[PDB]
RNA sequence: CCAUAGGUUAAUGAGGCGAACCGGGGGAACUGAAACAUCUAAGUACCCCGAGGAAAAGAAAUCAACCGAGAUUCCCCCAG
RNA sequence: UUUUGUAUAAUGGGUCAGCGACUUAUAUUCUGUAGCAAGGUUAACCGAAUAGGGGAGCCGAAGGGAAACCGAGUCUUAACU
RNA sequence: AGGACCGAACCGACUAAUGUUGAAAAAUUAGCGGAUGACUUGUGGCUGGGGGUGAAAGGCCAAUCAAACCGGGAGAUAGCU
RNA sequence: UGUAACGGGGCUAAACCAUGCACCGAAGCUGCGGCAGCGACGCUUAUGCGUUGUUGGGUAGGGGAGCGUUCUGUAAGCCUG
RNA sequence: GUUUAUUAAAAACACAGCACUGUGCAAACACGAAAGUGGACGUAUACGGUGUGACGCCUGCCCGGUGCCGGAAGGUUAAU
RNA sequence: AAUUCCUUGUCGGGUAAGUUCCGACCUGCACGAAUGGCGUAAUGAUGGCCAGGCUGUCUCCACCCGAGACUCAGUGAAAUUGAACUCGCUGUGAAGAUGCAGUGUACCCGCGGCAAGACGGAAAGACCCCGUGAACCUUUACUAUAGCUUGACACUGAACA
RNA sequence: CUUUAAUGUUUGAUGUUCUAACGUUGACCCGUAAUCCGGGUUGCGGACAGUGUCUGGUGGGUAGUUUGACUGGGGCGGUCUCCUCCUAAAGAGUAACGGAGGAGCACGAAGGUUGGCUAAUCCUGGUCGGACAUCAGGAGGUUAGUGCAAUGGCAUAAGCCAGCUUGACUGCGAGCGUGACGGCGCGAGCAGGUGCGAAAGCAGGUCAUAGUGAUCCGGUGGUUCUGAAUGGAAGGGCCAUC
């Protein structure tokens, strides 16, 4: 269970995010992808950050 | 004179698959009528194809099997009614 | 003496007009990444207690 | 609830909500209750001394259910549209 | 050394018993939890001290909610 | 009596007579029955008193929602075909 | 002189038989060991229950002991008969 | 342990094969009589009365209807030297 | 010599002796909420505990583990 | 070997013959030095083996003496017990029959004896399993804790360096 | 400002001595006719010791308890959840300490879409080069491949290359399947916003079926929903998540 588990915050202000897995092993540059936000109801690009 | 064992004692849940409507039997829209692992029946018309290769009917009417194709595969499809 | 009321299903149940249950699913408060969305929403409204359970109910909650 | 010891169905299942205390002194009025009171006009001591509501209450709507046939003066609560509709057409006269 | 401790006389009172109720000082475990240790049983049983015909408490550094109530004790609700 | 199953060589009883085991209290639900009926009913207590009074209250006639709140609708949702 | 020797009282209890609803809830008969010693016995006293005492067998503590007896919690609990 | 591998006697059919007509044989079926349950239908139900079918083994267990005992009212009544 | 009163008297216990170790006296230790008492009206040639068990010849190697004793430079570390 | 499984180890002695005994060997399954090693005079109601004497222990029992047993008179129990008009055999069958089937045998009732059966009597099997039973005991099981010990504060102060 | 001294107090640390607390199971006197005790003188010790509260360690010395089930008897051994095939008797389902195998993940591309492509093996020829690298032709026709076990599928490829991308979207969901239940699964379509494609269309993770853990308790972010006189707040609730 090397995958570890991370959280794609919106860069739209708000705190919404994602919840996903990845190897920081072989993939150490930080995740980014353009997906939805429900309370802007826009797709936005959301960035990596720590599960906590 | 004690001993032994048994290496083979696993076994999994059955899956209830098969064909839970058959032909000339009338269903709703959405109503699953084979649940299968491969495509051992193919979708035909008014019939969409899960992604557990699950045939459902798109709409309403009586099931019919039947044979098309050139390699004889078995369809399914919606009859109006 | 009175019946005492079983505190936990009365935090758990609640009576609805004709006599049945509320109650909240299960499984929908940690693991919750590896779970697909459309469980989740599946999960998140309340649900009616089923018939086979409804006698322990009852039993627990007497005061309605 | 013991199921043997199967875990009973008020542990497998989570607990939820919490309880407001506004609305144990909160409470509802049909409209047939406002001819119970006496001068036509209904307030919360009104509805008291026509023991309707309850000595703690503090608050209370009045809702489409029943019917009135008099004009009543309501005063210092809430009215639903059913029954403002039915409290105007009966001649009363909905205030604060 | 004074003094004090101590001694002796005299007077008054107490002591002991007793069914329950009462206030207080200590204070279990079996059991139940389908095990068990937190918890429960239960401040129960039991022991001890003291009192009265009853005792205890008692005249707000109390509640309430911006309206107000007006010592203590007891019963029915509130409310399982 | 217990048992898949006992003439069982499985249990129990020497016999008679007497005693000997699903109760009681309070809550709750259902059925029946009786009374009133969108209302029904009082408890404490008073009372010389199984009367009458007493309607503190309880249940019901409205629900939904975690809740505020809305209300024959309400919740979900930006909004529901 | 002797925790010396043989051997009665006295103390003990190795073997056999009887007896085993006994004469006796541990004894009798025939033999047996110690018998001036770490001996034995009378009377009175002290140690109290998770405690005593024990040349130590979990032995003994009123015919009861891997925790006495009596009363109480107590109608403990018993998914067992 | 005693014939002891047709149930026995016994059987050369009183065995076997085939065919046929008889008969015996159950608490089965039928007959006669009687009780009760549940349905029909009709009456004109007195809320049960004809006819009518059919049903009636039963543990755990569920439902329905009763007998008898002691005591209280009826009862300062009735029975009883 | 002792022992399972009531199925075991023995090779079991004890024993004289030996060794280790604690104890400086208000001794250690033990019984006691404590006061106190025993040890002991004794004082290291004494007392307690442990093991062995007359006498004769002897008692060899291992301190890694677990204990105990001694150390106090460093690390860690409580209430405060 | 109070220790040795293999093992009645092998050899020797003793005996007509010795899985025991004694003495050796050592291949010590798995002795061993104060939970002591090896010897050891004396002692032991101690364990094993051998011999002499002795004898009913036995070959193989016989007779006798007494106390019962047996009979009479008197008193007078007990355990046990569903009811009994309470046979054998073969079979059957909760799988080992007085009671069933088939068959055989048997006049009714005592007394003295024996003990093969009544799965005989006595004791709700102590063995075994089970119970989310109990008790006691153990320990580097868990959680506590007496006790011992450490330090802080208090009782607790004054000076000097 | 930087760098330390002076004087003094606020004061801690270790000694140094003292006496007045405290101790005395040292002597003497009195109560006293008394080896207790108390008081007094004196000597020694001396703020030590010793007690109380808090605290760390040790602690079977003592106490309360736990120490699983299946099981061709119990123990020992093995097993306990999930997937695949057979047993399984041509719908589903179906047991044994029956026969055989796997899982407790991976992937930011190994997903989506558009476009295109089609294997294994063998034969011949051919530099190093060899049974077997690469190259050309031919037979063959999926005997290959599928991220991993098995089964069922797969050429319209679900297999293999490249381009652009994030639908590995949020709210819902008619209707069915499957379970005693908790729950698990499939799902057209709707609203919003998006990607590829000219477009029709496809996309709500992967060819499918294993890759998992209830509740409680607690943590983090968001949200006035609540907020015990009132305004906030704490805390709670709801949404996401650990
Ligand atoms: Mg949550
Ligand atoms: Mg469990
Ligand atoms: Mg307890
Ligand atoms: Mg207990
Ligand atoms: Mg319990
Ligand atoms: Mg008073
Ligand atoms: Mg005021
Ligand atoms: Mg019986
Ligand atoms: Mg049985
Ligand atoms: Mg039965
Ligand atoms: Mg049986
Ligand atoms: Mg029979
Ligand atoms: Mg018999
Ligand atoms: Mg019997
Ligand atoms: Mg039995
Ligand atoms: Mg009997
Ligand atoms: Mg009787
Ligand atoms: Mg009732
Ligand atoms: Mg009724
Ligand atoms: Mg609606
Ligand atoms: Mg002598
Ligand atoms: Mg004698
Ligand atoms: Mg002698
Ligand atoms: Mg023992
Ligand atoms: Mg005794
Ligand atoms: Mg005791
Ligand atoms: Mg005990
Ligand atoms: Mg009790
Ligand atoms: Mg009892
Ligand atoms: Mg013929
Ligand atoms: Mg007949
Ligand atoms: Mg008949
Ligand atoms: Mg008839
Ligand atoms: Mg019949
Ligand atoms: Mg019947
Ligand atoms: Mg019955
Ligand atoms: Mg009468
Ligand atoms: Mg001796
Ligand atoms: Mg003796
Ligand atoms: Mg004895
Ligand atoms: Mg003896
Ligand atoms: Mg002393
Ligand atoms: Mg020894
Ligand atoms: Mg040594
Ligand atoms: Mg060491
Ligand atoms: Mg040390
Ligand atoms: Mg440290
Ligand atoms: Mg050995
Ligand atoms: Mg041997
Ligand atoms: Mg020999
Ligand atoms: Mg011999
Ligand atoms: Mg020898
Ligand atoms: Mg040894
Ligand atoms: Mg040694
Ligand atoms: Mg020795
Ligand atoms: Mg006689
Ligand atoms: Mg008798
Ligand atoms: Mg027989
Ligand atoms: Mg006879
Ligand atoms: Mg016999
Ligand atoms: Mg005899
Ligand atoms: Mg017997
Ligand atoms: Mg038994
Ligand atoms: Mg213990
Ligand atoms: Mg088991
Ligand atoms: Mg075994
Ligand atoms: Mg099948
Ligand atoms: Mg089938
Ligand atoms: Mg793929
Ligand atoms: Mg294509
Ligand atoms: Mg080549
Ligand atoms: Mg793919
Ligand atoms: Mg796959
Ligand atoms: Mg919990
Ligand atoms: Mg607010
Ligand atoms: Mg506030």
């Amino acid at each position: 269970g090397i995958r570890e588990k991370i959280k794609l915050v919106s860069s739209a202000g708000t705190g919404h995010f994602y919840t996903t897995t990845k190897n920081k092993r072989t993939k150490p540059e930080k995740l980014e992808l353009k997906k939805f936000d429900p309370v802007v109801r826009q797709h936005v690009i959301y960035k990596e950050a720590k599960i906590k | 004179k004690a001993g032994g064992s048994t290496r083979n004692g696993r076994d999994s849940e059955a899956k209830r698959l098969g064909v839970k409507r058959f032909g000339g039997e009338s269903v709703l829209a959405g109503s699953i009528i084979v649940r299968q692992r491969g495509t051992k029946f193919h979708a035909g018309a008014n019939v969409g194809c899960g992604r557990d290769h699950t045939l459902f009917a798109k709409a309403d009417g009586k099931v019919k099997f039947e044979v098309k194709g050139p390699k004889n595969r078995k369809f399914i499809s919606i009859e109006a009614e | 003496p009175k019946i005492k009321t079983v505190r936990g299903a009365a935090k758990r149940f609640k009576k609805t007009g004709k006599g049945g249950f509320k109650h909240k699913h299960a499984n929908l408060r940690h693991i919750l990444t590896k779970k697909a969305t459309k469980r989740k929403r599946h999960l998140r409204p309340k649900a009616m207690v089923s018939k086979g359970d409804l006698g322990l109910v009852i039993a627990c909650l007497p005061y309605a | 609830g013991f199921e043997g010891g199967q875990m009973p169905l008020y542990r497998r299942l989570p607990k939820f909500g919490f309880t407001s205390r506004k609305a144990a002194i909160t409470a509802e009025i049909r409209l047939s209750d406002l001819a119970k009171v006496e001068g036509g006009v209904v307030d919360l001591n009104t509805l008291k001394a026509a023991n309707i509501i309850g000595i703690q209450i503090e608050f209370a709507k009045v809702i489409l259910a029943g019917e009135v046939t008099t004009p009543v003066t309501v005063r210092g609560l809430r009215v639903t549209k059913g029954a403002r509709a039915a409290i105007e057409a009966a001649g009363g006269k909905i205030e604060e």
